[PDB]
RNA sequence: AUGGAGAGG
């Protein structure tokens, strides 16, 4: 497992990564000093010589050169320290390591590497300081961040092992994902929120704005659409310029709910052929969903033109967004005076209801649901009413987020953030828990020394009244503390065993492969699947469309 | 439990029934019981299943079981896949567990189960029982360094 | 005059706060970056040591050398040391001055700015002496040693630009504001119950007239008065960092202009 | 890193004429994503942030002690008496374009912090190089000039792929490729090749 | 032995895995300066010379796919459909 | 080509849907019984107050690139009010003596409900929506 | 350390202006938030460059050598 | 370590000629000038300009990485107009403004006192 | 004097703390709806008194300001990464021969600060600056 | 370091569980995550 | 013959269901050298959905399970993590059996 | 080369 499945290898490198509104998808940022380090084994011909020569002119430093020189009795010519590294005369059939260079091939990867789509061939783009650079729309298959995350990078040796990444590995050959027959990669973070924001009914544009917008994507045919509002202004809606962005014959219907082609409310989706018709963008159009312009566009237009258009959107709306602004303050969690004294009341109610059931159970007169302990039933009943009463002042507190309130935006384009996110910050945290069970008793039949013995109270047992906003107390805080280390010690855990299981899984299913047969077999040909998956197709050329003989009225179903 | 079913008229509607849920499980005796349907009863065991029902209809449980982890989590995996892995433990004949027990004793080529697991034990009694290699396993051509048998390296090229 | 239009409301040896009426936005924003990145100064940008004993390291101090903030006055008769013909540096495109401390007393020995000593020749030219603001005299504290403590240095002023660093930056702050009632619906407010009450009234809301409810918007409208104020760090007095920014800006236009005249040729 | 768990390296530098600006001429040292605010709920560094703008203000020393009744209303009508709008709000100027922003930011002083780990302490690439005697396979380790492990999870990763020339390469031409010799009968590499 | 030329069961498609290599092969033949067999039009690159060379179905190349039994099925690059 | 429609509608009702720059407004036709309007208007460039009254016009004239509106000396085409241009994206059938038209300005949205109204509009691209008051 | 030579973030000279707070302070008894104003420090850009400030260098000369 | 040098903002190198021009192969009559050690303070100032300009179609700049101090200009100019011609009256229009605005400053700098 | 007692975690089983001094009473006997819930002396029956309710936490901890505002893993993530924060660890920094030493330029004591801070000298031996700090999305890099 | 001085090692049922009992004696935020997480406390 | 008729079953339900002569000529109005089209491209398309020979098949399936089982963390059944590692181990004895009866 | 400690995603 340590020199044979696995082996330290040369021609590599890593460094801390960082993202990159201005490179392309499959581009990787390569900081020239790695650059100049890495060689790639190129032989001398005639197409290629008069670079060739150049390069090794420019010795190994800096980039473009080349390190050394590989003649016909195959010696190694040393640029570094040579007598001749100044005229050489290449002779046909000459190697010459040279530096990595623009649009290289080279396999990137981040670890621990999954999936295939942890190890995909980009394009060399050399660049200046000293991180890799991807593009933001690369970040989840590799499930990277830019807090201190490292990337590796392979550089193939032979002309072969170059065309196996560029034609097998490349990152556009990649989006459309055999693992959940869908796209793995989409719209996310700034350009997420701001497309949202972009396409807005109030959201228009002068025209100052608009040309350099349209001018920002580089497939733009140079024809300044006709403005939606001529007389007697030309503003631009967002949903305009944005859609100069998408490629023409991309057709895409999307129905989200109250959604009835009036779109009273600005809901679902509609592009008509490259034009959106109506409906905000988010999420649900721009992400790596399934019925969405990803999965359309590189079935529709081929993975390149769809690579193509991540960089679009990201180039027009970054912009856009750049120029209009986004922030999070305190204020997006400050709710309502009113608001805040119906959450309170809101959870006192629940306090109040919690004490009865208590006292009831007190006095012998709570009866035990079928196949429960009396005790059992108890316990059940609090942590829902406690539950309820969080869920219900979170929901208090959403609905007074008014629509220019920065959580709810984020939320509103699914770019980070959930209800509970505005629950717990704004109105209550919520009811503590280890184990499965509220705040045990770890001193006798009490939790800290604070209280009285035998006090099954809300307070008592890790209910967390305040919000993060107004301030957990003390006892709150120790057992939010309590609660918080369950977490970090499973997901240490949970890391631990995945990792194992995925390891076993791989080595059983290793040898597996579909023959010329359509017959999936393994090493000694024994048949695991008589056709793939049982239909011979492969999962990225699938998607879910509806059988519409299965429903309806017999009556409909005739007519 | 919520059910849909086909309306006398045609379409599906929802007509909920009575459904019993158990701690504990005896598939062999609660379906012969009287006053159920016993062509749907349930166990989350698998293992039960294969015993009771049958081999395939194990695998079918299987799946549904593994389905159910990830379904739960929010997640959806195409089926082809989790259906692999399920009739890879499912063809040998019984349930074959992903462990040194399970299918790292299969016979197939020495070098590729001593990949795994039980790594000179399993070299040693391939040198008394005296094996063979085939070397269409993909971790032995590792070892040898040479193309494995997959993808680009699954046929010939010649002229 | 003519197109641009000036008013200083107040005047010091250290800011011009005034409005900026009929131009671009786009014009008084460049303005704004040129006086913060590109009107040239001379600062400290080389330092030999011979003797350091300090408490302090030596680039930590020879950094604190660079911020201290030199007389650039005749400042567009020193050349830029990497446009002069000289091999290093020289009298025409580099000012050098000398620091000598040592602690004499038993208490602690201060090192200011003032302490540092022209060396090389001027000629006539308005430039290399330290800025001192200081109410004592001595502008900026550099150092401080104990007893037996020496520092002896020497550093060579250039011509730089703060695009380069931000020591060669002649400006401190300049502040900058348009449409103070947000009549061109520019930002749109966050409030919570209101955005009258709770965002508070800009100082330049005397000189212009609140909008009226019973007026609609206001589209055709564009930006046109810009109230600024440049506030000068004092190797440049105040009035010139405005000059010269706009001298500048104008002087880069027109490269521009002559370079396409330059490509004509056949 | 703030004070709270909102870590993060650099990303890009601006120089002061690039930057967003406040009205007064205040340019961020620091810009951080509005999307590490909301699903880590660190409520805490944005209110360090609206305590310590008082603080700098009033000349005063934020409290920012735990248990105490130091409350975010308290602290924004402070900041209000300031004249500055009381959720730390600024509207701040493009610094391209000199336009307003549409949005009015968050800002403030936020106590960060420089952690040990630099970009310039990490980087590291190799070609061909040292070579440990017993294996023959590239030494461990930056600090040693060594090549980064090509481990079983990136095997599988190819094996996935297809890439079948690659994997050999990797386990070849990089690494440990070797030359021995057979016996036509034995199969052992017993043979005495007298080379030449 | 052999197989047939006629009861060829497998795709009469090009396969990606095949391509690939296909290219990559080529391109290893152009990359030592064998001769080319296409127009170049100023292609210096051995990788985008075997695509175009593939693209004129003037790559001489032949596949042997191998079938799980031993047997094996000879398909000639000029032959197989490129629909990829 | 020449005119489209020519109509003059009255609002009965105006709705800034948690917008300030637009409202859906629903209007009906002060000739024919059987037609009404639905349209989403820029209230912050032509306001419309309810009990207005708004002539209402479908004209595809006065695709190469905007020029600027250089209609200095050109025909501007309208001396009306307010104008945008959009496209039909859904042609319904309401009742064989009805027929509805689905407009996109820019995703401002107009829905327009008559019956001899079919033999005029066209499926796009073009359709210059003007308005006067 | 030291007091700073200029602010980071605007840019304006605050190292002269290290001696001068100090003895606003102590001599005339001002508070800081005065001290700063006096010393003509208003943008709170540059005022919690002095506020925050720590002089470890009367530490540092402590030490004999 | 890997930075380049600070002077490379504004100081051009080995051979690059501070404006290119190219014929934009999209729209008739239209250009796409590369500006060289420039940046948003050039860019939008010739931009903004260039759209006060009525025979002027098209006008809009773009800096395509920050890490490089460079910028693209696109112009498109009516039938006949010469857009080298719009650039040249633009950059001009701007240096009279800014002629203006530096005289007017000073008068009124010469009229004040502290 | 007796006045203050020193508790085991085992003696702490037999005893009835208050969180707060005034909680004795003291004697009680509307409201600010900005502060946190506060329980109440419900318990009328003491013997001892928590100093202050803070102390239950470490050294790092007693670093990141409002810490009862924050979600507990991220104070937890704070008292990891606090011991990675540069600044001036010891003021004998010249005279010691450390393989490896890192000293901040222009440390700066915290604009908001703990009580606890005082103990753990952080205010004379800073790491960490004030920085002016915007969030915003910007340039998107 | 003033963190360092104050740590505790316990070395190989619920060991790792921010415990009642700690109240007052441990720090409930300060601990190393990862493989020693619960194990490694800081008085 | 009999696994291709097989093979193409569910597929061609959607075929028939969608190019059925009433929809073809009353929903979407189609023609000839049009309805041709539709035809000509489903069936290339098709084509090209099949599954290459040659793909390893099974290390997509084992990562394809593995590493959404790395995204499992969190009232009846053991679930997630858990429940995953007592599937694969064949637990003879599982946390919580069950029968569901109908 | 052993062995060990702390830390990074
Ligand atoms: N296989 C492992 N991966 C790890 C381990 N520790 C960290 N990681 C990786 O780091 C990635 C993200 O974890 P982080 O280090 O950012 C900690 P956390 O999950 O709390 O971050 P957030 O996603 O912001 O909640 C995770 O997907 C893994 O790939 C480990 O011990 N094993
Ligand atoms: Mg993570
Ligand atoms: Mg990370
Ligand atoms: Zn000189
Ligand atoms: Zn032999
Ligand atoms: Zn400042």
């Amino acid at each position: 497992r340590g020199n044979l499945m696995g082996k330290r290898v040369d021609f590599s490198a890593r460094t801390v990564i960082s993202g990159d509104p201005n490179l392309e998808l499959d581009q990787v940022g390569v900081p020239k000093s790695i650059a100049k380090t890495l060689t790639y084994p190129e032989v001398v011909t005639p197409y290629n010589i008069d670079r060739l020569t150049q390069l090794v002119r420019n010795g190994p430093n800096e980039h473009p050169g080349a390190k050394y020189v590989i003649r016909d009795s195959g010696d190694r010519i040393d640029l570094r320290y040579s007598k001749r590294a100044g005229d050489i005369q290449l002779q046909y059939g000459w190697k010459v390591e040279r530096h990595i260079m623009d649009n290289d091939p080279v396999l990137f990867n981040r670890q621990p590497s999954l999936h295939k789509m942890s190890m995909m061939a980009h394009r060399v783009k050399v660049i200046p300081y000293s991180t890799f650079r991807l593009n933001l729309s690369v970040t989840s298959p590799y499930n990277a961040d830019f807090d201190g995350d490292e990337m590796n990078l392979h550089v193939p040796q032979s002309e072969e092992t170059r065309a196996e990444l560029s034609q097998l590995c490349a990152v556009p050959l990649q989006i459309v994902s055999p693992q959940s027959n869908k796209p793995c990669m989409g719209i996310v973070q700034d350009t997420l929120c701001g497309i949202r924001k972009l396409t807005l009914r109030d959201t228009f544009i002068e025209l100052d704005q608009v040309l350099n917008m349209l001018y920002w994507v580089p497939d733009w045919d140079g024809v300044i659409p006709t403005p939606a509002i001529i007389k007697p202004k030309p503003l631009w809606s967002g949903k305009q310029i944005l859609s100069v962005a998408i490629p023409n014959g991309i057709h895409l219907q999307r129905f989200d709910e109250g959604t009835t082609l009036l779109s009273p409310k600005d809901n679902g989706m509609l592009i008509i052929d490259g034009q959106i018709i109506f409906g905000v963008v988010e999420k649900k159009t721009v992400g790596s969903s399934n019925g969405g312009l990803i999965h359309v566009v590189t079935r529709e237009k081929g993975p390149q033109v769809c690579a193509k258009l991540f960089g679009n959107i990201q180039k027009v709306v970054n912009f856009w967004l750049l120029h209009n602004g986004f922030s999070t303050g305190i204020g997006d969690t400050i709710a309502d005076g009113p608001t805040m004294r119906e959450i309170t009341e809101t959870i006192a109610e629940a306090k109040k209801k919690v004490l009865d059931v208590t006292k009831e159970a007190q006095a012998n007169l709570l009866t035990a649901k079928h196949g429960m302990t009396l005790r059992e039933s108890f316990e059940d009943n609090v942590v829902r009413f406690l539950n309820e009463a969080r869920d219900k002042a979170g929901r208090l507190a959403e609905v007074n987020l008014k629509d220019l309130n920065n959580v709810k935006q984020m939320v509103m384009a699914g770019s980070k953030g959930s209800f509970i996110n505005i629950a717990q910050m704004s109105a209550c945290v919520g009811q503590q828990s280890v184990e499965g069970k509220r705040i045990a008793f770890g001193f006798v039949d009490r939790t800290l020394p604070h209280f009285s013995k035998d006090d099954y109270s809300p307070e008592s047992k890790g209910f967390v009244e305040n919000s993060y906003l107004r301030g957990l107390t003390p006892q709150e805080f120790f057992f939010h503390a309590m609660g918080g280390r369950e977490g970090l010690i499973d997901t240490a855990v949970k890391t631990a065993e995945t990792g194992y299981i995925q390891r076993r899984l791989v080595k059983a299913l290793e040898d597996i492969m579909v023959h010329y047969d359509n017959t999936t077999r393994n090493s000694l040909g024994n048949v695991i699947q008589f056709i793939y998956g049982e239909d011979g197709m492969d999962a990225a050329h699938i998607e879910k469309q509806s059988l519409d003989t299965i429903g309806g009225s017999d009556a409909a179903f005739e007519k | 439990y919520d059910r849909k079913v086909p309306s006398p008229t045609g379409e599906y509607v929802k007509e909920p029934e009575w459904v019993l849920e158990t701690d504990g499980v005896n598939l062999s005796e609660v379906m012969t019981v009287p006053g159920i349907d016993p062509t749907r009863i349930y166990t989350n065991s698998f293992i039960d299943i294969m015993e009771v029902l049958g081999i395939e209809a194990g695998r079918a449980a299987l799946y549904k079981e593994v389905y159910n982890v990830i379904a739960s989590d929010g997640s959806y995996v195409n089926y082809r896949h989790m259906a692999l892995l399920v009739d890879v433990m499912t063809t040998q004949g019984g349930l074959t567990s992903v462990t040194r027990h399970g299918f790292n004793r299969s016979n197939t080529g020495a070098l590729m189960r001593c990949s795994f697991e039980e790594t000179v034990e399993i070299l040693f009694e391939a040198g008394a029982s005296a094996e063979l290699d085939d070397c269409r396993g993909v971790s032995e051509n590792v070892i040898l360094g040479q193309m494995a048998p997959i993808g680009t390296g699954a046929f010939d090229v010649m002229i | 005059e003519e197109g641009p239009q000036v008013k200083i409301r107040e005047a010091s040896k250290d800011n011009v706060d005034f409005i900026l009426s009929n131009v671009d936005l786009a014009m008084a924003n460049s303005l704004r970056r040129v006086m913060i990145a590109e009107i040239p100064t001379l600062a400290i940008d080389s330092v030999e040591v011979e003797t350091n004993t300090t408490v302090l390291a030596d680039e930590f101090i020879a950094h604190r050398l660079g911020l201290i903030p030199l007389q650039s006055m005749d400042i567009e008769q020193l050349e830029y040391s990497r446009d002069c013909f000289c091999e290093d540096h020289c009298d025409k495109c580099s000012v050098v001055l000398t620091l000598q401390a040592f602690g004499e007393s038993e208490s602690t020995t201060n090192v200011y700015s003032k302490d540092l000593v022209i060396v090389s020749n001027l000629m006539g030219r308005n430039i290399g002496h330290p800025i001192i603001q200081d109410k004592e005299g001595n502008g900026v504290l550099i150092c401080k040693l104990r007893k037996g403590q020496e520092l002896k240095l020497t550093c060579v002023a250039k011509k730089g630009i703060a695009k380069e660093h931000a020591k060669w930056g002649p400006a401190a702050a300049i502040e900058f504001e348009y449409d103070p009632w947000n009549k061109l619906k520019h930002t749109d407010y966050w409030y919570e119950q209101d955005s009258a009450k709770e965002w508070p009234q800009s100082k330049n809301c005397e000189y212009e007239d609140p909008p009226n409810e019973g007026d609609p918007f206001d589209y055709k409208a564009q930006a046109d008065t810009f109230y600024m104020n440049v506030e000068s760090v004092g190797s440049i007095p105040v009035d010139q960092v405005v000059v010269r920014g706009i001298d500048t800006l104008q002087k880069k236009v027109a490269s521009i202009l002559l370079a396409l005249t330059q490509m004509d040729q056949d | 890193a703030s004070r709270h768990g909102q870590k993060g390296t650099i990303g890009i530098t601006y120089r002061r004429e690039d930057m967003p600006f406040t009205a007064e001429g205040i340019v961020p040292d620091l810009i951080i994503n509005p999307h590490a605010i909301p699903s880590r709920m660190t409520v805490a560094h944005l209110i360090e942030c609206l305590l310590s703008k008082v603080a700098a203000l009033s000349g005063n020393e934020g409290d920012a002690s735990p248990f105490t009744d130091i409350t975010v209303e308290g602290i924004s009508k402070l900041l209000r008496e300031h004249g500055y709008q009381s959720r730390g709000f600024e509207v701040m100027y493009n610094g391209h374009t000199g336009k307003k922003l549409m949005a009015q930011i968050f800002f403030g002083p936020t106590y960060y912090q420089r952690l040990r780990h630099m970009v310039d302490d990490k980087i590291h690439a190799r070609a061909r190089g040292p070579m440990q005697v017993l294996t023959r396979q590239p030494v461990e380790g930056r600090s040693r000039d060594g090549g980064l492990r090509f481990g079983e999870m990136e095997r599988d990763c190819m094996i996935a792929h297809g890439a079948a020339s690659f994997l050999k390469e990797r386990l070849m031409e990089a690494s440990d490729a070797f030359r021995v010799h057979i016996c036509g009968i034995c199969g052992l590499m017993t043979v005495i090749a007298k080379l030449n | 032995k052999a197989i047939p030329k006629d009861q060829r069961a497998t795709t009469p498609y090009m396969t990606k895995y095949e391509r690939a290599r296909i290219l990559g092969t080529r391109a290893l033949q152009i990359s030592m300066n064998a001769p080319v067999f296409v127009d170049l039009e100023g292609e210096t690159d051995p990788l985008r010379i075997a695509m175009k060379e593939l693209a004129e179905k003037k790559i001489p190349l032949v596949i042997r796919r191998y079938l799980p039994d031993g047997s094996f099925e000879d398909w000639s690059v000029e032959e197989l459909i490129v629909d990829l | 080509s020449n005119t489209l429609f020519d109509d003059i509608f009255q609002v009965s009702e105006v709705d800034p849907g948690r917008y300030n720059k637009v409202c859906r407004i629903e209007a009906a036709s002060t000739t024919q019984d059987q037609c009404k309007l639905t349209l989403d208007i820029n209230v912050e460039l032509f306001p419309v107050a309810a009990q207005d009254s708004l002539t209402v016009t479908i004209a595809s004239s006065l695709t190469r690139s905007w020029r600027p509106p250089q209609a200095g000396d050109r025909s501007l085409a309208d001396d009306y009010d307010y104008v945008m241009y959009g496209t039909a994206y859904k042609f319904e059938e309401v009742s064989k003596d009805l027929i509805a038209v689905y407009y996109s300005f820019g995703g401002l949205l107009m829905r327009l409900e008559g019956n001899y109204r079919n033999l005029n509009n066209l499926k796009q691209e073009n359709a210059y929506l003007l308005i006067r008051r | 350390m030291i007091v700073p030579v200029r602010c980071f973030s605007c840019g304006k000279v605050v190292g002269d202006k290290w001696e001068s707070y100090l003895n606003l302070l102590q001599e005339d008894e001002l508070d800081e938030g005065t001290a700063l104003s006096r010393l003509g420090l208003k943008r709170y850009c540059c005022r919690r460059m002095i506020l925050t400030h720590v002089d470890l260098i009367e530490k540092f000369l402590r030490y004999n050598p | 370590m890997n930075a380049p040098d600070r002077f490379e903002l504004f100081l051009l190198g080995e051979g690059e000629s501070k404006l290119k021009i190219d014929p934009d192969t999209k729209a008739p009559n239209a250009v796409v000038i590369t500006f060289e050690k420039e940046d948003h303070t050039l860019g939008n100032l010739i931009r903004a300009e260039l759209l006060n300009d009525r025979k002027v179609l098209f006008a809009a700049y773009k800096v395509e990485h920050p890490f490089f101090a460079r910028f693209k200009l696109r112009i498109q100019t009516t039938e006949g107009y010469d857009p080298k011609d719009a650039l040249k009256n633009a950059c001009n229009s701007i240096i009279n403004k800014l002629g203006a605005l530096k005289t007017n400053f000073e008068t009124e700098w010469n009229l004040q006192t502290l | 004097e007796g006045l203050v007692e020193y508790i085991d975690a085992e003696e702490e089983e037999s005893i009835l703390i208050a969180m707060q001094p005034e909680d004795l009473e003291p004697a009680e006997a509307d409201v600010d709806p900005a502060k946190r819930i506060r329980v109440s002396h419900h318990a009328t029956t003491f013997t001892h008194c928590e100093i202050h309710p803070s102390m239950i936490l470490g050294v790092a901890a007693s670093i990141i300001p409002f810490p009862d505002h924050n979600q507990s893993p991220r104070n937890t993530y704070q008292s990891a990464m606090g011991k990675q924060a540069m600044g001036v660890f010891l003021t004998n920094y010249n005279v010691r021969m450390d393989t490896m030493a890192n000293i901040l330029y222009y440390p700066q004591k915290p604009l908001g600060t703990t009580r606890a801070m005082e103990y753990l000298k952080f205010r004379e031996l800073p790491a960490g600056q004030n920085a002016i700090v915007a969030i915003a999305c910007y340039s998107g890099y | 370091t003033l963190s360092h001085l104050r740590r505790t090692n316990t070395p190989i049922a619920k060991p790792r569980q921010l415990h009642n009992t700690h109240w007052g004696l441990v720090c409930p935020a300060e601990t190393p995550e990862g493989q020693a997480c619960g194990l490694v406390k800081n008085l | 013959q009999n696994a291709q008729r097989d093979a193409v079953t569910l597929f061609c339900c959607l075929l028939r269901s969608r190019l059925a002569t009433r929809r073809v000529l009353q929903e979407y109005r189609l023609t000839k050298q049009a309805f041709d089209w539709v035809l000509s491209n489903i069936e290339a398309q098709f084509l090209r959905s099949v599954v290459h020979p040659g793909e390893m098949v099974g290390v997509l399936a084992a990562q394809s399970i593995g590493e959404p089982a790395t995204q499992m963390t969190l009232k009846k059944v053991t679930s997630g993590v858990p429940r995953l590692k007592e599937i694969l181990n064949v637990a003879k004895n599982m946390k919580t059996p069950s029968l569901t009866v109908y």
